[PDB]
Protein backbone atom coordinates (compact mmCIF):
# COMPACT_ATOMS: atom_id res chain seq x y z
CA UNK A 1 0.00 0.00 0.00
CA UNK A 2 0.82 3.70 -0.79
CA UNK A 3 3.19 4.91 1.97
CA UNK A 4 6.50 6.77 2.79
CA UNK A 5 8.23 3.65 4.31
CA UNK A 6 8.02 -0.10 3.36
CA UNK B 1 -16.22 17.66 -7.31
CA UNK B 2 -13.48 19.50 -5.22
CA UNK B 3 -13.06 23.29 -5.38
CA UNK B 4 -9.98 24.57 -7.23
CA UNK B 5 -9.30 21.10 -8.67
CA UNK B 6 -10.59 18.70 -11.37
CA UNK B 7 -10.31 15.13 -12.67
CA UNK B 8 -8.67 14.94 -16.15
CA UNK B 9 -7.03 12.52 -18.61
CA UNK B 10 -3.31 12.60 -17.95
CA UNK B 11 -1.63 11.45 -21.22
CA UNK B 12 0.02 8.09 -20.57
CA UNK B 13 -1.06 8.16 -16.88
CA UNK B 14 -4.82 7.43 -17.22
CA UNK B 15 -6.99 9.67 -15.04
CA UNK B 16 -5.43 12.27 -12.79
CA UNK B 17 -5.97 15.35 -10.64
CA UNK B 18 -5.34 18.86 -12.05
CA UNK B 19 -5.14 22.31 -10.33
CA UNK B 20 -7.48 25.13 -11.41
CA UNK B 21 -6.07 27.68 -8.93
CA UNK B 22 -2.60 28.31 -7.41
CA UNK B 23 -1.52 26.39 -4.28
CA UNK B 24 1.43 27.63 -2.15
CA UNK B 25 3.77 25.37 -0.13
CA UNK B 26 1.81 24.17 2.92
CA UNK B 27 -1.69 24.92 1.52
CA UNK B 28 -4.38 22.22 2.07
CA UNK B 29 -5.63 21.20 -1.43
CA UNK B 30 -8.37 18.95 -0.01
CA UNK B 31 -9.39 16.48 2.74
CA UNK B 32 -10.83 13.02 2.18
CA UNK B 33 -12.72 10.99 4.83
CA UNK B 34 -11.73 7.28 4.74
CA UNK B 35 -14.19 5.29 2.65
CA UNK B 36 -13.13 2.05 4.52
CA UNK B 37 -10.31 1.64 7.07
CA UNK B 38 -8.93 -0.82 9.53
CA UNK B 39 -6.70 -0.37 12.63
CA UNK B 40 -3.67 -2.75 12.39
CA UNK B 41 -3.72 -5.70 14.93
CA UNK B 42 -0.46 -4.54 16.68
CA UNK B 43 -1.97 -1.09 17.43
CA UNK B 44 -5.09 -2.44 19.26
CA UNK B 45 -5.21 -0.95 22.76
CA UNK B 46 -3.08 2.07 21.68
CA UNK B 47 -5.54 3.72 19.27
CA UNK B 48 -9.31 3.90 19.09
CA UNK B 49 -10.69 1.44 16.48
CA UNK B 50 -13.26 4.07 15.28
CA UNK B 51 -11.41 7.42 15.13
CA UNK B 52 -7.72 6.30 15.50
CA UNK B 53 -7.18 8.66 18.52
CA UNK B 54 -4.03 7.65 20.42
CA UNK B 55 -5.01 7.74 24.12
CA UNK B 56 -4.39 6.03 27.49
CA UNK B 57 -7.39 4.30 29.11
CA UNK B 58 -9.27 3.25 25.98
CA UNK B 59 -12.42 1.14 26.71
CA UNK B 60 -12.18 -2.57 25.68
CA UNK B 61 -15.07 -4.26 23.72
CA UNK B 62 -16.75 -6.52 26.27
CA UNK B 63 -17.35 -9.39 23.83
CA UNK B 64 -14.14 -9.96 21.90
CA UNK B 65 -11.83 -7.98 24.31
CA UNK B 66 -9.78 -7.21 21.12
CA UNK B 67 -11.20 -3.78 20.11
CA UNK B 68 -10.60 -0.57 22.07
CA UNK B 69 -12.50 2.73 21.96
CA UNK B 70 -12.46 6.33 23.32
CA UNK B 71 -15.99 5.81 24.75
CA UNK B 72 -19.39 4.14 24.09
CA UNK B 73 -20.05 6.49 21.07
CA UNK B 74 -16.84 5.45 19.19
CA UNK B 75 -17.80 1.80 20.12
CA UNK B 76 -21.41 2.24 18.75
CA UNK B 77 -20.27 4.05 15.57
CA UNK B 78 -17.71 1.29 14.84
CA UNK B 79 -20.19 -1.60 15.38
CA UNK B 80 -21.40 -1.85 11.68
CA UNK B 81 -17.70 -2.60 10.81
CA UNK B 82 -16.60 -4.23 14.09
CA UNK B 83 -19.45 -6.82 13.88
CA UNK B 84 -17.62 -8.44 10.91
CA UNK B 85 -14.86 -9.46 13.35
CA UNK B 86 -16.28 -9.37 16.90
CA UNK B 87 -17.86 -12.87 17.32
CA UNK B 88 -15.47 -14.46 14.64
CA UNK B 89 -12.41 -13.47 16.82
CA UNK B 90 -13.88 -15.27 19.85
CA UNK B 91 -15.11 -18.33 17.78
CA UNK B 92 -11.87 -18.83 15.73
CA UNK B 93 -9.72 -17.74 18.72
CA UNK B 94 -6.02 -18.38 17.90
CA UNK B 95 -7.08 -19.46 14.36
CA UNK B 96 -8.34 -15.92 13.52
CA UNK B 97 -5.63 -14.56 11.23
CA UNK B 98 -7.03 -12.79 8.06
CA UNK B 99 -4.45 -10.52 6.33
CA UNK B 100 -4.93 -6.70 6.62
CA UNK B 101 -5.96 -6.61 2.92
CA UNK B 102 -8.73 -9.22 3.59
CA UNK B 103 -9.85 -7.23 6.75
CA UNK B 104 -10.02 -3.98 4.71
CA UNK B 105 -11.74 -5.71 1.72
CA UNK B 106 -14.45 -7.17 4.05
CA UNK B 107 -15.15 -3.54 5.13
CA UNK B 108 -15.36 -2.35 1.51
CA UNK B 109 -17.95 -5.09 0.78
CA UNK B 110 -19.88 -4.16 4.00
CA UNK B 111 -19.88 -0.42 3.07
CA UNK B 112 -21.08 -1.23 -0.51
CA UNK B 113 -24.13 -3.02 1.03
CA UNK B 114 -25.00 -0.26 3.52
CA UNK B 115 -24.14 2.69 1.25
CA UNK B 116 -24.34 1.67 -2.47
CA UNK B 117 -24.56 5.33 -3.60
CA UNK B 118 -21.54 7.61 -4.15
CA UNK B 119 -20.01 8.75 -0.76
CA UNK B 120 -18.41 12.12 0.19
CA UNK B 121 -15.06 10.24 -0.22
CA UNK B 122 -15.85 9.78 -3.98
CA UNK B 123 -16.37 13.38 -5.17
CA UNK B 124 -13.96 12.78 -8.12
CA UNK B 125 -13.18 9.04 -8.31
CA UNK B 126 -15.42 6.13 -7.19
CA UNK B 127 -14.24 2.80 -5.63
CA UNK B 128 -16.06 0.98 -8.46
CA UNK B 129 -14.03 3.03 -11.05
CA UNK B 130 -10.61 2.06 -9.49
CA UNK B 131 -7.88 0.83 -11.76
CA UNK B 132 -7.25 -2.90 -11.11
CA UNK B 133 -4.51 -4.02 -13.56
CA UNK B 134 -6.41 -7.34 -13.77
CA UNK B 135 -5.00 -7.85 -17.32
CA UNK B 136 -1.38 -7.48 -16.04
CA UNK B 137 -1.69 -10.10 -13.22
CA UNK B 138 0.60 -13.15 -13.60
CA UNK B 139 -0.02 -16.65 -12.09
CA UNK B 140 1.93 -15.72 -8.89
CA UNK B 141 -0.24 -12.57 -8.24
CA UNK B 142 -3.53 -14.38 -9.09
CA UNK B 143 -2.52 -17.16 -6.61
CA UNK B 144 -1.90 -14.57 -3.88
CA UNK B 145 -5.34 -12.91 -4.64
CA UNK B 146 -6.93 -16.46 -4.54
CA UNK B 147 -5.46 -17.05 -1.02
CA UNK B 148 -7.01 -13.65 -0.03
CA UNK B 149 -10.43 -14.60 -1.54
CA UNK B 150 -10.33 -18.00 0.40
CA UNK B 151 -9.53 -16.11 3.65
CA UNK B 152 -12.43 -13.67 2.94
CA UNK B 153 -14.92 -16.59 2.60
CA UNK B 154 -13.23 -18.37 5.60
CA UNK B 155 -13.56 -15.46 8.07
CA UNK B 156 -16.26 -13.13 6.70
CA UNK B 157 -19.14 -15.30 5.39
CA UNK B 158 -21.56 -14.39 8.24
CA UNK B 159 -22.63 -10.88 7.16
CA UNK B 160 -21.36 -10.55 3.63
CA UNK B 161 -23.10 -11.45 0.37
CA UNK B 162 -20.19 -12.24 -1.92
CA UNK B 163 -20.09 -11.37 -5.68
CA UNK B 164 -18.64 -14.00 -8.10
CA UNK B 165 -14.89 -14.90 -7.84
CA UNK B 166 -14.18 -12.69 -10.94
CA UNK B 167 -15.61 -9.58 -9.18
CA UNK B 168 -13.56 -10.45 -6.05
CA UNK B 169 -10.27 -10.70 -8.02
CA UNK B 170 -10.97 -7.21 -9.54
CA UNK B 171 -11.71 -5.92 -6.01
CA UNK B 172 -8.55 -7.36 -4.35
CA UNK B 173 -6.52 -5.99 -7.32
CA UNK B 174 -8.17 -2.51 -6.97
CA UNK B 175 -7.34 -2.57 -3.21
CA UNK B 176 -3.62 -3.39 -3.91
CA UNK B 177 -3.50 -0.67 -6.47
CA UNK B 178 -5.37 2.06 -4.61
CA UNK B 179 -5.03 1.25 -0.88
CA UNK B 180 -3.20 3.48 1.60
CA UNK B 181 -1.25 2.65 4.72
CA UNK B 182 -2.03 5.13 7.54
CA UNK B 183 1.19 6.06 9.44
CA UNK B 184 1.75 7.99 12.63
CA UNK B 185 4.20 10.91 13.21
CA UNK B 186 7.16 8.45 13.37
CA UNK B 187 5.91 6.76 10.10
CA UNK B 188 4.83 3.72 12.13
CA UNK B 189 2.06 1.62 10.43
CA UNK B 190 -1.34 2.29 12.06
CA UNK B 191 -3.66 0.64 9.58
CA UNK B 192 -4.93 0.53 5.99
CA UNK B 193 -7.62 2.50 4.24
CA UNK B 194 -9.41 3.48 1.05
CA UNK B 195 -9.31 7.22 0.17
CA UNK B 196 -10.90 7.27 -3.34
CA UNK B 197 -10.32 10.94 -4.18
CA UNK B 198 -6.72 10.73 -2.87
CA UNK B 199 -6.10 7.61 -5.07
CA UNK B 200 -6.97 9.72 -8.21
CA UNK B 201 -3.52 11.34 -7.83
CA UNK B 202 -0.76 9.99 -10.02
CA UNK B 203 2.81 9.27 -8.82
CA UNK B 204 5.97 11.34 -9.06
CA UNK B 205 9.40 10.87 -7.44
CA UNK B 206 9.36 14.70 -7.06
CA UNK B 207 5.82 15.13 -5.75
CA UNK B 208 4.13 18.48 -5.33
CA UNK B 209 1.91 17.15 -2.47
CA UNK B 210 2.16 15.10 0.72
CA UNK B 211 -0.61 12.95 2.18
CA UNK B 212 -0.96 13.13 6.00
CA UNK B 213 -3.67 11.82 8.39
CA UNK B 214 -5.79 13.53 11.12
CA UNK B 215 -7.22 10.33 12.65
CA UNK B 216 -8.87 8.54 9.67
CA UNK B 217 -9.09 11.79 7.59
CA UNK B 218 -6.53 12.08 4.75
CA UNK B 219 -5.22 15.65 4.16
CA UNK B 220 -3.36 16.68 0.97
CA UNK B 221 -0.93 19.61 1.24
CA UNK B 222 1.39 21.26 -1.29
CA UNK B 223 5.18 20.73 -0.83
CA UNK B 224 5.94 22.69 -4.04
CA UNK B 225 4.04 25.62 -5.59
CA UNK B 226 1.23 24.32 -7.86
CA UNK B 227 -0.09 26.52 -10.68
CA UNK B 228 -3.39 26.33 -12.70
CA UNK B 229 -3.18 23.54 -15.28
CA UNK B 230 -0.51 21.57 -13.40
CA UNK B 231 -1.14 17.95 -12.44
CA UNK B 232 -1.10 17.10 -8.71
CA UNK B 233 1.39 14.27 -7.87
CA UNK B 234 2.08 12.38 -4.68
CA UNK B 235 4.82 9.75 -4.12
CA UNK B 236 3.52 6.15 -3.87
CA UNK B 237 6.89 4.84 -2.50
CA UNK B 238 9.96 5.55 -0.28
CA UNK B 239 12.05 8.05 -2.28
CA UNK B 240 15.43 7.22 -0.60
CA UNK B 241 16.31 4.66 -3.31
CA UNK B 242 17.98 5.18 -6.73
CA UNK B 243 15.98 5.20 -10.03
CA UNK B 244 16.20 1.48 -10.86
CA UNK B 245 15.07 0.43 -7.34
CA UNK B 246 12.15 2.92 -7.35
CA UNK B 247 10.92 1.73 -10.79
CA UNK B 248 11.30 -1.97 -9.86
CA UNK B 249 8.96 -1.25 -6.92
CA UNK B 250 6.57 0.85 -9.11
CA UNK B 251 6.47 -1.85 -11.83
CA UNK B 252 5.90 -4.66 -9.26
CA UNK B 253 3.19 -3.00 -7.14
CA UNK B 254 1.71 -0.40 -9.61
CA UNK B 255 2.44 -1.82 -13.08
CA UNK B 256 4.09 1.31 -14.51
CA UNK B 257 7.47 2.97 -15.03
CA UNK B 258 7.89 6.55 -13.81
CA UNK B 259 9.34 9.12 -16.21
CA UNK B 260 9.33 12.11 -13.72
CA UNK B 261 12.27 14.57 -13.64
CA UNK B 262 14.08 12.36 -11.06
CA UNK B 263 13.71 9.17 -13.11
CA UNK B 264 14.64 11.02 -16.39
CA UNK B 265 17.64 13.00 -15.12
CA UNK B 266 18.79 10.33 -12.52
CA UNK B 267 20.39 13.35 -10.68
CA UNK B 268 20.47 11.80 -7.19
CA UNK B 269 21.53 8.28 -8.27
CA UNK B 270 25.32 9.05 -8.06
CA UNK B 271 25.17 10.34 -4.42
CA UNK B 272 22.59 7.63 -3.45
CA UNK B 273 25.05 4.89 -4.53
CA UNK B 274 28.16 6.79 -3.27
CA UNK B 275 31.42 4.87 -3.66
CA UNK B 276 34.50 5.20 -1.37
CA UNK B 277 37.33 7.43 -2.78
CA UNK B 278 40.03 4.69 -2.56
CA UNK B 279 43.66 4.94 -3.84
CA UNK B 280 42.85 1.94 -6.09
CA UNK B 281 39.23 2.88 -7.11
CA UNK B 282 36.63 0.05 -7.08
CA UNK B 283 35.97 -1.55 -10.51
CA UNK B 284 32.56 -1.13 -12.27
CA UNK B 285 31.80 -4.89 -11.93
CA UNK B 286 32.85 -4.72 -8.19
CA UNK B 287 30.22 -1.90 -7.72
CA UNK B 288 27.51 -3.94 -9.57
CA UNK B 289 28.29 -7.02 -7.37
CA UNK B 290 27.84 -4.93 -4.19
CA UNK B 291 24.57 -3.34 -5.45
CA UNK B 292 23.31 -6.93 -6.15
CA UNK B 293 24.46 -8.08 -2.64
CA UNK B 294 22.83 -4.95 -1.07
CA UNK B 295 19.41 -5.65 -2.65
CA UNK B 296 19.67 -9.36 -1.56
CA UNK B 297 20.44 -8.46 2.12
CA UNK B 298 17.51 -5.99 2.15
CA UNK B 299 15.21 -8.98 1.16
CA UNK B 300 17.02 -11.45 3.47
CA UNK B 301 16.57 -9.01 6.45
CA UNK B 302 12.86 -8.40 5.48
CA UNK B 303 12.23 -12.16 5.84
CA UNK B 304 14.54 -12.56 8.91
CA UNK B 305 12.66 -10.01 11.09
CA UNK B 306 9.69 -12.43 11.21
CA UNK B 307 11.68 -15.19 12.99
CA UNK B 308 15.26 -14.15 13.99
CA UNK B 309 16.17 -12.80 17.48
CA UNK B 310 17.09 -9.07 18.01
CA UNK B 311 20.80 -10.03 18.34
CA UNK B 312 20.66 -12.16 15.09
CA UNK B 313 18.99 -9.19 13.29
CA UNK B 314 21.65 -6.71 14.53
CA UNK B 315 24.30 -9.22 13.40
CA UNK B 316 22.86 -9.12 9.84
CA UNK B 317 23.03 -5.25 9.93
CA UNK B 318 26.57 -5.06 11.37
CA UNK B 319 28.02 -7.83 9.14
CA UNK B 320 26.37 -6.49 5.92
CA UNK B 321 27.49 -2.89 6.69
CA UNK B 322 31.04 -4.21 7.19
CA UNK B 323 31.05 -6.02 3.78
CA UNK B 324 29.46 -2.98 2.02
CA UNK B 325 31.88 -0.40 3.65
CA UNK B 326 34.82 -1.72 1.56
CA UNK B 327 33.06 -0.31 -1.60
CA UNK B 328 30.23 1.98 -0.28
CA UNK B 329 30.36 5.34 1.55
CA UNK B 330 28.36 5.72 4.83
CA UNK B 331 25.94 8.14 3.08
CA UNK B 332 25.16 5.40 0.45
CA UNK B 333 21.45 4.35 0.59
CA UNK B 334 22.22 0.63 1.07
CA UNK B 335 24.39 1.46 4.14
CA UNK B 336 21.57 3.79 5.38
CA UNK B 337 18.95 1.02 4.89
CA UNK B 338 20.86 -1.34 7.27
CA UNK B 339 21.56 1.45 9.80
CA UNK B 340 17.81 2.33 9.85
CA UNK B 341 16.96 -1.39 10.38
CA UNK B 342 19.59 -1.62 13.14
CA UNK B 343 18.21 1.56 14.80
CA UNK B 344 14.74 -0.09 14.71
CA UNK B 345 16.05 -3.22 16.46
CA UNK B 346 17.75 -1.02 19.15
CA UNK B 347 14.44 0.86 19.69
CA UNK B 348 12.60 -2.47 20.22
CA UNK B 349 15.31 -3.68 22.69
CA UNK B 350 14.98 -0.30 24.49
CA UNK B 351 18.69 0.32 23.73
CA UNK B 352 18.18 4.09 23.49
CA UNK B 353 21.95 4.91 23.26
CA UNK B 354 22.35 2.37 20.42
CA UNK B 355 19.28 3.75 18.58
CA UNK B 356 20.66 7.33 18.98
CA UNK B 357 24.17 6.18 17.78
CA UNK B 358 22.55 4.99 14.47
CA UNK B 359 20.08 7.89 14.05
CA UNK B 360 22.92 10.41 14.27
CA UNK B 361 24.65 8.73 11.22
CA UNK B 362 21.38 8.58 9.20
CA UNK B 363 20.03 12.17 9.52
CA UNK B 364 22.51 14.21 7.36
CA UNK B 365 22.47 11.76 4.35
CA UNK B 366 18.61 11.53 4.66
CA UNK B 367 18.31 15.36 4.31
CA UNK B 368 20.41 15.26 1.17
CA UNK B 369 18.70 12.23 -0.58
CA UNK B 370 15.04 13.04 0.23
CA UNK B 371 12.89 15.91 -1.20
CA UNK B 372 12.78 19.33 0.54
CA UNK B 373 9.76 18.50 2.65
CA UNK B 374 9.93 14.85 3.54
CA UNK B 375 8.01 12.88 6.12
CA UNK B 376 11.00 10.46 6.22
CA UNK B 377 13.31 13.34 7.20
CA UNK B 378 10.76 14.83 9.71
CA UNK B 379 10.23 11.36 11.29
CA UNK B 380 14.00 10.83 11.72
CA UNK B 381 14.41 14.29 13.35
CA UNK B 382 11.47 13.46 15.67
CA UNK B 383 12.92 10.01 16.72
CA UNK B 384 16.35 11.66 17.33
CA UNK B 385 14.69 14.46 19.40
CA UNK B 386 12.79 11.94 21.51
CA UNK B 387 15.93 9.82 22.03
CA UNK B 388 18.01 12.92 23.01
CA UNK B 389 15.16 14.05 25.38
CA UNK B 390 14.84 10.52 26.88
CA UNK B 391 18.65 10.44 27.47
CA UNK B 392 18.76 13.84 29.25
CA UNK B 393 20.34 15.70 26.23
CA UNK B 394 17.65 18.44 26.30
CA UNK B 395 19.33 21.14 24.15
CA UNK B 396 20.05 18.61 21.32
CA UNK B 397 16.56 17.13 21.77
CA UNK B 398 14.86 20.55 21.51
CA UNK B 399 16.90 21.38 18.32
CA UNK B 400 15.87 18.02 16.67
CA UNK B 401 12.20 18.36 17.78
CA UNK B 402 12.10 21.89 16.25
CA UNK B 403 13.63 20.51 12.98
CA UNK B 404 10.75 17.92 12.92
CA UNK B 405 8.14 20.71 13.58
CA UNK B 406 9.54 22.94 10.73
CA UNK B 407 8.87 20.18 8.11
CA UNK B 408 5.59 19.00 9.73
CA UNK B 409 4.09 22.51 9.69
CA UNK B 410 4.24 22.31 5.86
CA UNK B 411 3.10 18.64 5.46
CA UNK B 412 0.62 18.24 8.42
CA UNK B 413 -0.48 21.87 8.83
CA UNK B 414 0.63 24.35 11.52
CA UNK B 415 -2.36 23.35 13.74
CA UNK B 416 -1.89 19.54 13.57
CA UNK B 417 -2.42 17.61 16.88
CA UNK B 418 1.04 15.94 16.30
CA UNK B 419 2.71 19.38 16.44
CA UNK B 420 0.78 20.29 19.69
CA UNK B 421 2.15 17.01 21.20
CA UNK B 422 5.76 17.84 20.11
CA UNK B 423 5.50 21.41 21.50
CA UNK B 424 4.22 19.96 24.85
CA UNK B 425 7.30 17.66 24.84
CA UNK B 426 9.59 20.73 24.30
CA UNK B 427 7.77 22.73 27.05
CA UNK B 428 7.53 19.92 29.71
CA UNK B 429 11.31 19.18 29.19
C1 LIG C 1 -3.90 4.70 -7.68
S1 LIG C 1 -4.02 4.84 -9.53
C2 LIG C 1 -3.88 6.63 -9.91
C3 LIG C 1 -5.08 7.01 -10.77
C4 LIG C 1 -5.04 6.36 -12.17
N1 LIG C 1 -4.23 7.08 -13.15
C5 LIG C 1 -6.44 6.07 -12.69
O1 LIG C 1 -6.79 6.41 -13.84
O2 LIG C 1 -7.25 5.45 -11.92
C6 LIG C 1 -2.44 4.12 -9.76
C7 LIG C 1 -2.33 3.81 -11.23
O3 LIG C 1 -2.12 5.02 -11.98
C8 LIG C 1 -1.11 4.86 -12.95
N2 LIG C 1 -0.05 5.84 -12.63
C9 LIG C 1 0.16 6.59 -11.48
N3 LIG C 1 1.17 7.35 -11.63
C10 LIG C 1 1.73 7.15 -12.87
C11 LIG C 1 2.83 7.69 -13.59
N4 LIG C 1 3.65 8.64 -13.06
N5 LIG C 1 3.07 7.23 -14.83
C12 LIG C 1 2.28 6.26 -15.41
N6 LIG C 1 1.22 5.70 -14.82
C13 LIG C 1 0.93 6.15 -13.55
C14 LIG C 1 -0.69 3.40 -12.92
O4 LIG C 1 -1.53 2.73 -13.82
C15 LIG C 1 -1.02 3.05 -11.48
O5 LIG C 1 -1.06 1.68 -11.10
ZN1 LIG D 1 -12.52 7.22 19.30
ZN1 LIG E 1 -15.85 -6.90 19.94
ZN1 LIG F 1 9.93 9.11 -10.95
Amino acid sequence: LKSKKG
Amino acid sequence: GLGGLERFCSPGKGRGLRALQPFQVGDLLFSCPAYAYVLTVNERGNHCEYCFTRKEGLSKCGRCKQAFYCNVECQKEDWPMHKLECSPMVVFGENWNPSETVRLTARILAKQKIHPERTPSEKLLAVKEFESHLDKLDNEKKDLIQSDIAALHHFYSKHLEFPDNDSLVVLFAQVNCNGFTIEDEELSHLGSAIFPDVALMNHSCCPNVIVTYKGTLAEVRAVQEIKPGEEVFTSYIDLLYPTEDRNDRLRDSYFFTCECQECTTKDKDKAKVEIRKLSDPPKAEAIRDMVRYARNVIEEFRRAKHYKSPSELLEICELSQEKMSSVFEDSNVYMLHMMYQAMGVCLYMQDWEGALQYGQKIIKPYSKHYPLYSLNVASMWLKLGRLYMGLEHKAAGEKALKKAIAIMEVAHGKDHPYISEIKQEIESH
